[PDB]
């Protein structure tokens, strides 16, 4: 009531009812993917870290922020009857190295990964824009022995670049392609 | 082609875009709502003698275009509202003199049109002819700039009533004219739209446009005829003199004020001088117990600035919640570039708005109004209005106004938080009426939300509401106990409640608040 | 519930999701030929959903031909998951019948 | 174009269907149908033929002027609802502003024991809004469970979206009508159409009426006046429990006239079904009835003790019957209803 | 057909029959037949017709979604005609399949009936809340069930549609 | 019923019961091998992934995907009572590798393993096919304590190559030999 | 049942496998020379698979 | 919190620590004094450690739905400026960060 | 209370935070249309926090209408999360009504 201690809670209680929200408001979305905020189950991201260098200097060191080491994002998904997410990530893998092994532009095959936070009417708004292209889903296991819950995998996306975050629309009449 | 664009969308699918505009300013601001606020202004445009809600983004219309400082003593409004609205919205009120004037277009039984001029407020009457009339509303002279209807037919509805479509455009100074809205609408006495919408004229036209508004004669609607007309320009209509200004107009606007049905903290001068309009202010601040933000000429120099706190005869023990500002210096215009001077009492507003606004459970009202977060005046090109002229520390300290003073980075601080509360007392201060007001407050919409309850319940339940409202202060650390344990105890409050019979419940709460630290001390020495 | 710590020992409690999903164990009777029976192994057969509706209707208020239920007392339950299990009949149930028991898996309640 | 209802009748005086109905035509058409009326002559039916024919629209259906209605169509429908045998339990305004008309309400509802709502016009001012009450005369010791209302406000219309202005009767009683009905086991007559939660009328786009007028507290309160204020989310709220009594006793209030109406029609249902019995256990069957109905009330927890105990008593709840003679058996009764809480009183203080 | 097709529990009846992923002619070397003569707007809109624009890649875009319909109400899209069309088919087949039932059920059947197939619709997006709270309320549908003799039973419920934007509006403006 | 939250999870499962399976269609075969289907338990496949380098740029690094290192597949399977499946190993490591040491024609020795989605009425669809060759099973443990489970072991096979996933019949009169 | 989690934290169930195997107690009595003695241990010997019919 | 004003402030950190466009700041206007104080029975605190660092890195964090009865929550990861000269200044002041070349 | 070890294997015991939260499952009775079911589902669509009284009053010391607490047998409780139970009714209970229970959540204890 009028103890320091008792003043202390009260005011913590209060300001956590107040201020706090659980990990509801969140959505996870790629630009020509239906129902992926739907099957994505899990996310994973990273937009870099930054290295460091050490300097000897006396009896200390200093140490100084170089350059922004690039991250990732990992997604965790089950698919559907159809496997359109492994037909989706065909298509991906396809359009960013051609099988007979030449190299596409760096624009066809980029996609614009997205993660909004909800609202309490539904709405959403932007928290991370990433522009990234597949690079592998990793070593999965496949079999008979799941028998309570469904096969899911995770795909690991690799951002274009940490620095020009741009991007543009192919639906033009100048596309993709340039001038040499 | 498909190619060539048009200039305005009509029915088509497609785009069509405006001639590039350079002479024209959009600014960004989302409304929180941390204090309502209203205030007495003299604008273009607008309805006159009514509260109108301005948001961040009507401002510019709404409100109508900002004038110039040259044009009489207006600019001072207008700028007043321009760094009020990047904190919150108002409920302003326009004032005009006698000399405006409405236009009104009359058309007659066959649409013969005809013009016509009215104060506002005076009623509109229809001889045996002019079988209805419309008139703009807006406030616009439709002089500077222009705006002009035009009316054509269209298909008649299921049970055969005629329809007709009035069209609204305006026009600029250099004759670019640029379509506004359209609506089809039909004579008939029980005229309905197909989507059921009403069509009756003077309805449908209330219902739609928000700019005209009609009267029609019942004895006339039925044999009224309708024609084809293009280019159809209120005349006569204007503002008039918006200098002059009267203390009749000032205190109905302060009348509507009062009346406005609406919740509201905080009030401006707002480039306001007149003594009467002050007082009558005061008055109101102190019966409704709000804040008020009454400010001077600026153009006092401090040997008559001291008297003129006299000379509003706001001073005394009830009129203590209400601040009085200042501002001795000129400034560089921001549109115009010109050398202007207008006062900074909504700065100061907004300063104190955003200092109050980033606490979170009731706000930070017992916040100093000042600070590098807060005290940040910096329009363009400060320069002193009087160099000649000297304040005085002491005479100013009794005079209890707000002085202002050198910053961080060069920038110009409000280094003064006392109101003109002529007594020493704690409550001279500007968080202590800050408090009282926000108890004010809490205590009534509580008292409010329990009224008319069955007995039994009453006590306990302001119980907890004092708890949780003490909870709310001591989060935001305004109130601590107090400094003097032996005899004065260390409770930071305590409440005292009952009741004396059927009705009339009583409480009784103190509470101790914490400090602002508005003078500091300070000693050098050397050891040497 | 949510329970978290804060500084100064705190504890705390806050919302969560919806606790929606679940299981329900009930007791019933058969027929004479199976009629729960072949309704779960048709049940089995179709792969499908059921709908299942829940009343409390007291004989007093009841009124008609048949019983009539009212808004308050009734609850509607979507995505049940039907399944029976195994009865055991001893050797001196002589004056005992077997009692059919089902596990229910239930989604999400809704109320009328 | 739809199609109400189709049917076959028949000419004959007593033709019937198969069905058991009959099939002449007047018997038919107001046993089944519920639109049209016909008369036939009874020596032409015989020798009456019919035609196909089809569409056979109606002309001549007219309104009329709806504004003005006479004060004998209104003394008419007065008696008419004073004489329908229907349970009723409150009169509404509804717009009409006929002295006798509301004169004649008022006199009907005050027979009913119930209560009334009537209204004053909401464009008169303040000024003359009081001066208003003692013009409509509704003011008396009778007329004391109505009250009068005044709206000076304007809204916002919900189908032709229009800046209209109306009464505020039917919403203050869709508040008696909510107070009344989240107490089940009697119903809330000791609530009052006021609360954050419970009171809220928010019609559309809220805007005054005079920007000019203003009223005043004691104006308003010494010429019983209701008034109505805002709440916290822009909602629309009755602030007032006080009726048009002009005695200055608690009949003035709304809840009290309530209460002893509802117990007046409890001891009128209770001795009227204990009528045409003779004595002997009527007298018992009375005292148990007046027990379980105090039953109710202290449950409702509605009524008071006493506040005064040994001078006003200790016992809320007093009772009595007697006979007079052959018949007249009376009975009373004496209660003590809870407070109001009108005003709470606050002022700071600093501990220093 | 194929804007509609890759809508799975109903198929996106409210789809715009035209963008890219539909709006495509590009048969072979597209010519006008008529070069001299020209095309009006506001006449054209009048006469109700679907005309034809340019698309992204210079390929050829149908620019309308317009029916026939004379009268200028919400029903003279191409959208509204396509739900009352879906919702009559979808009606039918549920009322065929519960025909001939002994009473006392078909009012729940057809309540839940209706519950699910508002469960295809706001899935699909083509029907939400009214824009009107204050009076028209936010509630995206309503029912009425009720019957009139041993047969004749009737039911009436509206539902509130969602947006396509077949017109835009853009002004260009500079700070300089 | 009308609630955001309730419309969503509405939403949700309609469209969950409507486009989700389990991971029952699934089919695992190699040609030449009988049974295998049901003898083999797990499969855990990898086509390829694709190496990325760091290039430094100012205050950012731009990663560019380069080349598709190539993975694996690892079944894991039980044998019959006369191990045919280790007779089936032997017969393939004999033929990718002389004993005598020399090196085989790659073309004798691959087989095209591929993995089909069953369907509702049992059909199979190609889902991934890859063209491999037998390298190694692992270190295998065997003994007697297995006394609740039988003894099995995975086998790994190496795709013969990411690019050019070719074959052709053996049963022919110009067979897997060739021209020098 | 497959109990599976969703966005917004929704619950959903999925078919699964049937259940079809498992254990079954039974109570039985023997005779003088243990006729079921005898037939578990032919069984045993034997290494086969039985088939067993149920009714009421 | 509800709005993630932790992350807003770590986004505001990072990109004071390094320019998006690649150039090197000013190692004197995105460096933070981090505090360690001791409580007392009083509620007063008393200085225990104050270091001067900037951010480096959040680290590898995981986001899902599955966290049905916790929050997400996440480590930052701050390098101290230097273990030589633990200083700093007052940005507020006419002469700020900013230096003479 | 914290258990500490030191040299000369002594033990020793020091405070800790106060164990204010936990949980606390209460027996109760709902109505003819289920007062207790609404106001649940009002409170879990609210999404609000609630408060309780819980006061010990002898009918001897009672005095006035209603029955009138002391500041010893009364104490609040704040922060409560006041959640139900599944409740299953039996074949045999013809004599057993429902008894709903309910599981609350409780963070911390004030006394009056």
């Amino acid at each position: 009531g009028v103890g320091e201690r008792e003043v202390g809670k009260l005011t913590s209680i209060i300001m956590n009812k107040m201020l706090f929200a659980q990990g509801w408001q969140f959505s996870v979305e790629v630009d020509g993917l239906e129902g992926a905020d739907f099957f994505a189950k899990d996310i994973t991201y990273h937009d870099y870290s930054i290295e460091y260098e050490t300097i000897k200097i006396g009896g200390g060191n200093i140490l100084q922020p170089t350059e922004r080491s690039p991250g990732q994002i990992t997604m965790m998904v089950r698919d559907t009857v159809d496997g359109l997410v492994l037909d989706w990530f065909k298509t991906a893998k396809s359009r960013v190295i051609n099988p007979d092994g030449t190299g596409n532009i760096p624009s066809q095959y980029l996609l614009n990964v997205r993660i909004y936070r909800l609202l309490s009417s539904g709405l959403t708004k932007l928290e991370n824009e990433m522009t990234v292209f597949p690079v592998t889903t990793g070593d999965v296991t496949y079999a008979r022995d799941q028998v309570t819950e469904f096969k899911s995998f995770p795909m690991t996306f690799a951002l274009h670049s940490t620095f020009n975050q741009s991007s543009s629309s192919l639906a033009s009449l100048l596309g993709f392609s340039f001038s040499l | 082609s498909q190619y060539s664009i048009q200039q305005s969308l009509g029915n088509a699918s497609g785009v069509a875009v405006s001639p590039i505009n350079a002479d024209a300013t959009l600014s960004t601001g989302v409304a929180l709502n941390s204090s309502l606020w209203a205030g007495i202004g003299v604008f273009a445009r607008g309805k006159p003698f009514t509260v109108l809600a301005v948001t961040e983004s009507n401002y510019e219309d709404v409100l109508g275009e900002p004038l110039k400082p040259s044009s009489g003593s207006q600019f001072e409004p207008i700028r007043h509202v321009y760094e009020a609205i990047q904190q919150t919205s108002g409920y302003v009120v326009r004032a005009v003199p006698d000399d405006a004037k409405f236009p009104i277009i009359m058309f007659d039984e066959s649409g013969e049109p005809a013009y016509s001029a009215l104060p506002y407020g005076s009623e509109i009457e229809l001889d045996s002819g002019e079988a209805f009339a419309i008139y703009v509303d807006d406030g616009d002279p439709c002089i500077s700039p222009t705006r002009e209807l035009t009316i054509e037919t269209a298909t008649a509805d299921s049970a055969g009533n005629e329809r007709f479509l009035l069209k609204l455009t305006q026009t600029t100074s250099l004759g670019v004219v640029t379509t506004l809205e359209t609506h089809t609408v039909s004579l008939a006495e029980e005229a309905k739209d197909d989507m059921g919408r009403l069509c009756y004229l003077p309805t449908a036209l209330e219902a739609r446009s928000k700019y005209l508004r009609a009267v029609v004669n019942e004895e006339l609607i039925s044999t009224a005829k309708v024609t084809n007309k293009k280019s159809l320009a209120f005349t006569g209509g204007t503002n008039g003199d918006q200098s002059k200004i009267s203390t009749a107009a000032y205190l109905r606007a302060v009348k509507v004020l009062n009346n406005a049905p609406y919740m509201y903290t905080a009030v401006l001068g707002l480039g306001c001088y007149d003594n009467a309009a002050i007082t009558a202010l005061g008055k109101i601040c102190a019966d409704r117990l709000i804040d008020g933000f009454f400010d001077v000429k600026p153009t006092l120099t401090y040997a008559e600035a001291l008297p003129a706190v006299e000379d509003t005869g706001l001073l005394g023990t009830d009129y203590v919640s209400c601040s009085v500002y200042h501002y001795p210096f000129s400034c560089k215009d921001k549109w115009t570039q010109s050398r202007v001077v207008f006062g900074l009492s909504g700065v100061a507003y907004a300063a104190k708005a955003r200092g109050v606004k980033k606490n979170s459970d009731v706000g930070g009202w017992h916040y100093s109004p000042a600070g590098e977060e807060r005290a940040v005046i910096a329009r363009a090109s400060i320069q002193p209005l009087y160099p000649e002229d000297t304040p005085d520390e002491e005479a100013m300290v009794k005079g209890r106004l707000n002085k202002v003073s050198v910053g961080t980075s060069g920038q110009m601080i409000i280094d003064d938080a006392l109101t003109c509360c002529t007594q020493d007392n704690y409550l001279h201060f500007q968080h202590v009426p800050s408090l009282m007001n926000a108890i004010s407050r809490f205590f009534v919409q509580l008292a409010r939300q329990m009224k008319h309850s069955p007995d039994g319940i009453t006590a306990a339940g302001l119980t907890k509401g004092m708890t949780k409202l003490l909870d709310r202060f001591v989060a935001s650390g305004a109130l601590v106990a107090p400094r003097d344990p032996d005899a004065d105890g260390t409770e930071p409050y305590v409440l005292k409640v009952t009741q004396a019979e059927f009705d009339k419940w009583e409480v009784v709460w103190a509470c101790c608040p914490t400090g602002v630290a508005r003078r500091i001390q300070g000693v050098p020495l050397l050891i040497k | 519930d949510v329970e978290d710590y804060g500084p100064n020992g705190v504890k705390f409690n806050q919302h969560g999701p919806i606790r929606n999903s679940g299981e329900i164990q009930v007791q019933c009777v058969e027929t004479i030929e199976g009629d729960i029976l072949q309704f779960i192994k048709d049940r089995i057969a179709a792969k499908d959903y059921v709908d299942i509706t829940m009343a409390a209707t007291p004989e007093s208020k009841s009124s008609g031909v048949n019983a009539v239920t009212k808004a308050a007392t009734t609850i509607e339950m979507l995505d049940c998951k039907i399944y029976s299990d195994a009865i055991d009949f001893s050797t001196e149930d002589v004056t005992a019948a077997v009692r059919p028991s089902l596990r229910i898996v239930y989604n999400w309640i809704e109320w009328d």
